[PDB]
């Protein structure tokens, strides 16, 4: 019970070892105001970082961001921010920690970011980020970027039907498998000969060069 | 016999045979042993042609890195299962630091005592 007296004996009888020793021994009597402060003078900044990041005290672990700026602290803080409304930080550390599909999910469902998502997956070309973008391409139409996000998302029919009409027909056939060969030009062109845009269908029929 | 660390993957402790009475499958693991299988049959009654019901087709395969475990108390179980977690994975908190630094008033029968496989004897020298 002499947390005080044992603590002053825990500075005067050590350089490092009894600092951490009495620090975890003060964890045996739940004195954070002494064990935590003699974590840093015992080099137990990991323990102080965990304790500060876990008890909703990310500002106290902000000095310990400087040596652990990892996902387990920054993304945990961002997830708490997501819980309490700051989903900007949530998607920011999602992008820091590679939660890219949730980055674009927050883009298109929480952050209201069409064009951050439309460009970041024009770059990334990931799967479920482009799926959130395929939802948003079902809500908007960027360009060949939009057909990108429809096609690498499994949203086959949407880019398909836009190609059946709209000029985005070569880039649809491109990003489904490929649009460079006479065989694919013939087959997607026959799709157009059945489903409108016969003009450019016969045009690439001629680009087949029979 | 593997203490899977939740961080660094599967980390292995020992290769303990199941071959305990024609046993080729481990169906469980109690505290002092591992509950492996056995041949499933009906024992004849002793001294007669009758058949006693079988006791259990479950061979309790004694576990080998855990020495002084099974004849001993259950402070042994915690202490040295924890030490063998420190064996396969590699740690120091459980068998030593978690039991020093808590203000735990007793005199245990086995604070920890197989702990020499991580090279420490005093926990089997002042407890034992």
């Amino acid at each position: 019970g002499d947390l005080r007296q044992g603590r002053q004996l825990a500075m005067q009888l050590n350089s490092q070892t009894l600092f951490k020793e009495c620090a975890l021994i003060l964890e045996g009597l739940q004195q954070l105001t002494e064990a935590a402060e003699m974590y840093e003078r015992a080099g137990q900044f990991e323990r102080a970082a965990s304790i500060y990041i876990q008890t909703k005290n990310f500002a106290a672990a902000a000095p310990l961001m400087a040596r652990i700026s990892s996902s387990k602290l920054q993304l945990q803080f961002a997830k708490a921010k997501e819980a309490e409304g700051r989903w900007q930080e949530a998607a920011a550390a999602y992008e820091a920690a590679g939660d890219m599909d949730a980055v674009v999910r927050l883009c298109l469902e929480r952050l209201s970011q069409p064009q951050r998502a439309y460009a970041i997956v024009r770059k990334t070309q990931s799967v479920e980020a482009a799926n959130q973008l395929s939802r948003f391409c079902l809500q908007s139409q960027d360009f060949g970027g939009a057909v990108e996000f429809l096609l690498m998302a499994g949203q086959m029919d949407q880019a398909f039907d836009i190609a059946m009409g709209h000029n985005e027909m070569d880039t649809f056939a491109r990003i489904v498998a490929a649009s460079a060969k006479p065989v694919d030009y013939q087959r997607i062109a026959q799709y157009y000969e059945s489903r409108g845009e016969y003009d450019k269908a016969a045009d690439m029929w001629s680009k087949c060069d029979q | 016999i593997i203490f899977v660390d939740p961080d660094k993957g599967i980390l292995l402790q020992e290769y303990q045979p199941i071959h305990t009475g024609g046993a080729t499958a481990c169906i469980g693991s109690c505290a002092p042993h591992l509950l492996t299988n056995k041949k499933s049959m009906v024992q004849p009654a002793p001294g007669s042609g009758a058949f006693q019901p079988f006791t259990s087709n479950v061979s309790k395969a004694i576990m080998t890195s855990f020495q002084g475990m099974q004849d001993s108390d259950d402070k042994t179980r915690r202490a040295l299962l924890d030490f063998s977690f420190n064996l396969a994975t590699g740690n120091m908190d459980e068998a030593f630091r978690s039991v020093k630094a808590i203000k735990n008033p007793a005199v245990w029968e086995n604070m920890a005592h197989m702990c020499i496989r991580n090279k420490r004897l005093d926990v089997a020298e002042h407890c034992l």
